[PDB]
RNA sequence: CCACCCGAGAUUGAGCUAACAGGUCUGUGAUGCCCUGUCCGGGGCUGCACGCGCGCUACACUGACUGGCUCAGCGUGUCCUACGCCGGCAGGCGCGGGUAACCCGUUGAACCCCAUUCGUGAUGGGGAUCGGGGAUUGCAAUUAUUCCCC
């Protein structure tokens, strides 16, 4: 393929295979 | 199980993930039958024409497409729909049926299966 | 009179803070105060722009000579200017953080259910994946605070391992060398100081191990 | 690279500094030749009867207008710009990111596609040339800098 067309396939399957994976405050005290 | 393919045009890239399911298309999660250009709906509605919509009923796809423009994409997106098909009846179902269904693209389109390697040509000073 | 002098870090000429700064940090490493000072750097983070960046260079030259129950409140607090998506107070409070992990604190200062503790609440952040000045803090204070866990109790940093292994392979993924660099160096020093010593003690693992060698099995 | 075994020899003798077509630097020939401008203000830099050529926009129906829909890549950036507010538009104000595969930017490009108006009409094709006003860059826009509206 070349570089850059197999670039953009790679993040884009990448990509795709995030947002199938897919389908709150930052914790700010230590102890409960 | 499910597979992952993708297809290509000049820069039009399309990825196909194939998965167990009962026949719907979705590509950049629109149905295949609402894709802007109507001129080339069936350009795009070949393969199930050809196989019938009985070896799509128990799969579904989703193809994530990005590049190119509009035509190139209607390409790469039937490319990609048709190596997802062939994939995984080879992967997952017998062979038979996969050599078949490969004959019968390449018969009678092998953009189908095999990129067209045309690109636009660089100007040299 | 430690107040006296205490009270003039957040003067803002430069000259009369910087020695009132290195002045403190001589005192308090030259402790009964500590209490005070930490509490004066608490009230003066929650009173409060520029001067957070003061007392948090105060912070990161005095976290090692604190007291824990105090050393737990300043997390909280720098924590809290953690909500804030301010760049500067978070590079220099994870400066701040290695300072304090790199010390390697004894058991009074820091304990072992605080740093697992402090090492949970830090995994919520992860800059975002390649932005690579506050990233290579977040690894080096994360690494710190897991060498320093399995000082203090090893079979619980072990333990803790394999997600921060995980991180670091997911973070491999990041398009920038530098990072890729540290991820590597990182590992390879958890590897060698924190996970090689101990193997006599784990044993063999198999596929179905339970303690610490189940974690061993994991991060590989 | 070092040391060592074997081996006659794991290095013993001869010949070869040099070079400046890159030059530089206050010197040497009563050295050959040929002679005895700066700053400042204003204007013009094609002003246009014409001849010879590059180009841009069109002479429309395979089209113009209005709305809707949906796709790039090579690059560049301390001037590129996200976002908020005001104005109908150019534009104005504030507040952030970016010395950069990190932000503009998933570069929501145009042709193209889908509906509306148009109907052979120098006409809703075509925009030249003008009249009025606004805005912007500059010390300064007059002989129209550039943009916007009628």
């Amino acid at each position: 393929v070349g570089p850059r067309l197999s670039r953009r396939i790679l993040q884009q399957a990448r990509q795709q295979q995030e947002e199938l994976e897919a389908e709150r405050e930052r914790t700010t005290r230590l102890g409960p | 199980q499910s597979v992952q393919v993708f297809g290509r045009k000049k820069t039009a890239t399309a990825v196909a993930h194939c998965k167990r399911g009962n026949g719907l298309i979705k590509v950049n999660g629109r149905p295949l039958e609402m894709i802007e250009p109507r001129t080339l709906q069936y350009k795009l509605l070949e393969p199930v024409l050809l196989l019938g919509k009985e070896r799509f009923a128990g799969v579904d796809i989703r193809v994530r497409v990005k590049g190119g423009g509009h035509v190139a994409q209607i390409y790469a997106i039937r490319q990609s729909i048709s190596k997802a098909l062939v994939a995984y009846y080879q992967k997952y179902v017998d062979e038979a049926s996969k050599k078949e269904i490969k004959d019968i693209l390449i018969q009678y389109d092998r953009t189908l299966l095999v990129a067209d390697p045309r690109r636009c040509e660089s100007k040299k000073f | 009179v430690y107040h006296g002098l205490l009270s003039f870090t957040v003067h803002p000429k430069p000259k009369i803070r910087k020695a009132a700064q290195h002045g403190v940090c001589s005192v308090l490493k030259g402790h009964p105060a500590a209490i005070s000072t930490a509490k004066f750097c608490i009230q003066e983070i929650e009173k409060s722009a520029t001067t957070t960046l003061h007392m948090l260079t105060l912070l990161k030259d005095l976290l090692p000579c604190f007291p824990e129950g105090l050393v737990k409140s300043c997390s909280e607090t720098l924590l809290r200017v953690m909500t804030l998506s301010h760049v500067l107070v978070t590079a220099c409070a994870m400066q701040a953080f290695h300072s304090l992990f790199h010390a390697r604190p004894g058991l009074s200062t820091l304990s072992a259910e605080l740093n697992a503790q402090i090492i949970t609440a830090l995994y919520d952040y992860v800059p975002s994946e390649n932005d690579l000045q506050p990233l290579l803090a977040w690894l080096k204070v994360m690494e710190k605070a897991h060498i320093n866990l399995v000082r203090l109790q090893w079979d619980l940093g072990l333990g803790h391992l394999p997600r921060f292994f995980g991180t670091a392979v997911t973070c491999l993924l990041s398009p920038h060398s530098q990072v890729l660099t540290a991820a590597t160096q990182s590992l390879k020093e958890i590897l060698k100081e924190c996970v090689a010593p101990h193997m006599a003690d784990i044993g063999s693992v198999t596929s179905s191990a339970s303690g610490p060698a189940q974690s061993v099995a994991k991060m590989f």
